[PDB]
């Protein structure tokens, strides 16, 4: 199970670290700490009918 | 199928006579029908 909030992932550190998500097509502000946050999609489909 | 019919007649006189028939018939029919369709699909996409 995922448990409760441990890291402050919205600590911006005074930076204006915009990222454009091509997926959501919107500008988002990353926290100062996060090493990367990226939006490339992967879609991984198993059908198995018998 | 089978038919198996036999017949005998007899008479004797100086008077006694017999005329007699016995026959039995058999029929059989077996009918068979069967079907079995099996299949599988996989689709893995990335």
């Amino acid at each position: 199970q995922f448990r409760n909030r441990v890291i402050n992932t919205k600590s911006f550190g005074g930076q204006c670290r915009k990222v454009f998500s091509g997926d959501g097509k919107d500008f988002y502000r990353l926290s100062g700490n996060v090493l990367s946050y990226t939006f490339q999609v992967k879609i991984n489909n198993d059908f198995n009918y018998e | 199928e089978a038919k198996h019919c036999v017949r005998i007649e007899t008479k004797k006189r100086v008077k006694k006579t017999k005329v007699e028939h016995r026959c039995t018939t058999n029929k059989l029919s077996e009918k068979h029908e069967g079907s079995f369709i099996q299949g599988a699909e996989k689709s893995i996409s990335l």
